[PDB]
């Protein structure tokens, strides 16, 4: 009964971008995987001789899921390059824009993205809603009525009866399905809750475009800060902070109780999906040229050796091609880095991917909510911790539980709930900043004919790194090294499966024509190809 | 998938960043529940579809070949350089699913500038031959309605719709088979700015008191005199727009922005 052959999930639904995953299973169970970008642009192609302001534009348009992302990263980048040291506000809104981001990112991730992993939609049409009010009002202050859910069974009702099912059309729990285990009752909160986070994240993404004019794709940065003089008004910070209220409210009250529900009731899901390495950033600075400075702080650990943070060394990080479809097999640190395409096909000349492989000191290492949270819990953080250990004390786990699939969804809701919280004290600063007569946003800078540059961000993904070569005050050489990247690029020079690669390795799959064991890991990652690819 | 009652739509992603996408998740009355539940069907969309795999093959397959007909709606660039190698989806070129696709649907909309004109990817030197659909599937007589934008307001993805599905009929196009009735103005005629222009008035800095009390942003390269769109009036996620967060206009709107636009500080 157990399979044994190959599967081959392409496109791989419910993510950003165009992913092709190969996986080899023996006996019901994955034994060799394969992590394979379809599409490939070359923005770093498109980028040379070009004036160094103009980079944020062109980068941005890498993703429109982390939107504003890549924007900041240039930015970071050239005014690293150019040597300036921005306005304390401008600090502040580039924070401030940044942190309901991570909100709107992951809020949407879990309903939107993942949650159809776990969640099956139909059964939710047999659900008592006295019964599902009951559940919903005690595991959140916030108490939920009999009448409440009806409204959404009824909705629901009306739209499968007219056999049109759209979006849920050849959905893996359709007729049932093995792997999926939630009661009715459970499965019409989630879907309850998915609905109301389809009007919730508009407010969610509204707060960015508050101070950084529209969203998708953001227009307030500029070498030297920014550009909102409106930001510094009461009534727009009025309507920031009201919208951020309302977010945390969600978060507080319905994404974390809905994650804590799910994960107890998954809680096989502590024993696939584990990685060895981790890198972070770290982020929401307080100086611009001091990675430490960041409420949140850089680091890497190998072999999940939590008690020895090293420190994070820009110069150790080389992407490879040899796995890749790019020319030759020499890996290049960023700022001596080549992107000179040649496809050979799936597997040709062993090839198999649009990405490139980084290796920190030579290893493949996981970036994102599991690196960022793990990391500043071992480094004393004082919030992270707070968060964490309830949430496990809530589960009846230990620590050990982190390091897998269910680990990455549970430390990306963590994640979620601290920030949520920091921004309002993000908010209190700037205010509190206003008020001693601060109201510059903008530094004067000069462009050097030759000179070097790196821009670091940590996105809702991971560690983001922008790198500029100037020559004759023009793009000499300009490379993006991504969190996705990271974590599903190929195997490198020696032949190092990457993060989603190895974690997928032991997977069990019930079924092989519905493979949703395979989508629940690759969807924990949270993967975004066009930002791995550019 | 699909049956009577609510029409198809058929949501197709080539060499694309996703915003397209995510703007119109932005949709405001209507809101995108409303569209999903009962103004459309979704019935085939990569980014929020259940179905993976061949499930998804199936599903684009059932809905494209349904008696009831369908729309479709694309985002991105057609990679076009080596055979169209540089894109493929289930092992198929961009350029070879979107030939078979797209002459089938009863209408075609190209959303996004990439989708339009080839944008990013296509601008110098342009490494995978990225084409927008029309320019690509001229010779199968393809001719989509472009909704330009880098992304585009999701106020007139909607609106065009809801204009094809009342009327049974494109919306008067322009040159460049845009909607007249969202395009057909510059940026620039719509600016609460324009009096400063007109007074030569100019920010000469970002970090001016001009600027901050407000100047126009034409020498510090805005494109909105050469661009056109809805922006001023229509604004974004119900709040603000590039100007009135004191960034200039990059003509994002405009068939090669890319490098026609370039520099972006400067006119
Ligand atoms: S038009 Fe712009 S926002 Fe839309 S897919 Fe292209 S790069 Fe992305
Ligand atoms: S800011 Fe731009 S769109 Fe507004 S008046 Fe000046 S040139 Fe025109
Ligand atoms: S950059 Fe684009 S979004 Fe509007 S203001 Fe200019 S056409
Ligand atoms: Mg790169």
């Amino acid at each position: 009964s157990s399979y044994s052959g190959p599967i081959v999930v392409d496109p791989v639904t419910r993510i950003e971008g165009h992913l092709r995953i190969e996986v080899e299973v023996e006996n019901g169970k994955v034994k060799n995987a394969y992590s394979s970008s379809t599409l490939f642009r070359g923005l770093e192609i498109i980028l040379k001789g070009r004036d160094p302001r103009d980079a944020q534009h062109f980068t941005q348009r890498t993703c429109g899921v982390c939107t504003y992302t890549h924007a900041l990263a240039s930015t970071r980048c050239v005014d690293n390059a150019v040597g300036v040291h921005i306005p304390k506000n401008a600090t502040y809104i580039r924070n401030l824009v940044l942190g309901a981001q991570y909100l709107h990112d992951h809020i949407v991730h879990f309903y939107h993205l993942h949650a159809l992993d776990f969640v099956d939609v139909t059964a939710a049409l047999k659900a008592d809603p006295a019964k599902a009010a009951k559940v919903a009002s005690s595991i959140s202050p916030r108490k939920t009525t009999a009448a409440d859910l009806k409204a959404v069974q009824d909705k629901l009702k009306t739209f499968v009866e007219t056999g049109q099912l759209g979006p849920f059309t050849n959905a893996y729990f359709l007729g049932g399905h093995p792997a999926y285990y939630l009661d009715p009752e459970t499965n019409l909160i989630a879907t309850a809750h998915y609905l109301e986070a389809l009007r919730l994240q508009v407010k969610a993404a509204r707060a960015m475009a508050v101070f950084g004019a529209k969203n998708p794709h953001t227009q307030f940065t500029v070498v030297g800060g920014v550009t909102c003089y409106d930001a510094l008004t009461p009534q727009r910070i009025a309507e920031f902070e009201a919208l951020w209220k309302e977010t945390k409210a969600f978060v507080d009250e319905v994404y974390i109780p809905d994650l804590l529900v799910v994960a107890a009731a998954y809680k096989d899901w502590t024993q696939y999906g584990g990685t060895d390495n981790f890198i972070t950033f770290g982020e929401f600075p307080k100086d611009e040229y001091d990675l430490n400075s960041r409420f949140f702080k850089p680091g890497v650990v190998f072999k999940r050796d939590f008690k020895n943070i090293k420190p994070f060394d820009k110069m150790q990080i080389e992407e490879h091609v040899r796995h890749s479809w790019y020319e030759g097999a020499e890996a290049r640190h960023p700022w001596k880095g080549q992107t000179q395409p040649k496809y050979t096909d799936l597997h040709g000349d062993d090839r198999y991917s649009w990405m490139k492989a980084p290796r920190y000191m030579g290893e493949p290492m996981e970036t994102g909510p599991l690196a960022q949270v793990l990391i500043a819990y071992s480094q004393g953080h004082p919030k992270v911790k707070a968060v964490t250990d309830a949430v496990l004390a809530k589960l009846g786990v230990g620590p050990e539980a982190l390091f897998s699939t269910l680990g990455r969804t549970a430390a990306r809701g963590i994640e979620t709930a601290v920030i949520a919280e920091y921004v309002g004290v993000m908010l209190q600063e700037y205010k509190d900043n206003i008020a001693k007569g601060d109201n510059v946003i903008c530094a004067p800078w000069e462009m050097p004919k030759q000179a070097e540059g790196v821009g670091f961000v940590n996105a809702p993904r991971g560690g983001l790194s922008h790198w500029i070569r100037i020559e004759d005050g023009k793009i000499g050489n300009f490379q993006l090294v991504v969190p996705s990247t990271w974590t599903l690029g190929p195997r490198c020079d020696k032949n190092n499966v990457s993060p989603v690669e190895a974690s997928l390795i032991g997977t069990p799959v019930a079924d092989a024509k519905r493979p949703v064991e395979i989508l629940r890991t690759v969807h924990s990652f949270d993967p975004c190809i066009a930002c791995g690819v550019h | 998938l699909m049956g009577p009652r609510r029409p198809s739509v058929v949501y197709l992603h080539n060499a694309e960043c996703t915003g397209c996408s995510e703007s119109v998740l932005r949709a405001f009355e209507p809101y995108i529940d409303t569209l999903i539940l009962d103004t459309l069907s979704l019935d085939y969309h990569e980014t929020i579809m259940a179905a993976a795999g061949d499930a998804a093959e199936a599903a684009l397959e059932q809905a494209v070949n349904s008696p009831h007909g369908f729309i479709a709606v694309v985002e991105g660039g057609i990679p076009t350089a080596a055979n169209g190698i540089y894109g493929k989806v289930a092992n198929h070129t961009m350029l070879d699913i979107c030939s078979r696709i797209l002459p089938k649907a009863q209408a075609v909309i190209a959303y996004g500038t990439c989708a339009t004109f080839g944008g990013v990817q296509a601008a110098k030197p342009n490494p995978t031959g990225a084409k927008g659909v029309n320019d690509a599937l001229k010779h199968l007589g393809v001719k989509a309605i472009n909704i330009a934008g880098c992304p585009p307001n999701p106020y007139n993805l909607v609106g065009t719709i809801v204009y094809y599905l009342k009327n049974k009929a494109a919306p008067e196009l322009d040159s460049l088979n845009r909607p007249t009735m969202f395009f057909g103005q510059t940026v620039h005629e719509q600016c609460p700015r324009l009096p400063h222009f007109d007074a030569g008035e100019f920010a000469p800095s970002f970090e001016s008191e001009e600027a901050r009390k407000g100047w126009c942003l034409y020498e510090l390269g805005c494109k909105g005199p050469v661009t056109m769109n809805n922006c001023p009036k229509i604004k974004f996620n119900q709040t603000n727009w590039p100007v009135d967060a004191g960034h200039p206009c990059i003509g994002c709107s405009e068939p090669d922005f890319w490098d026609a636009m370039t520099p972006f500080y400067q006119n």
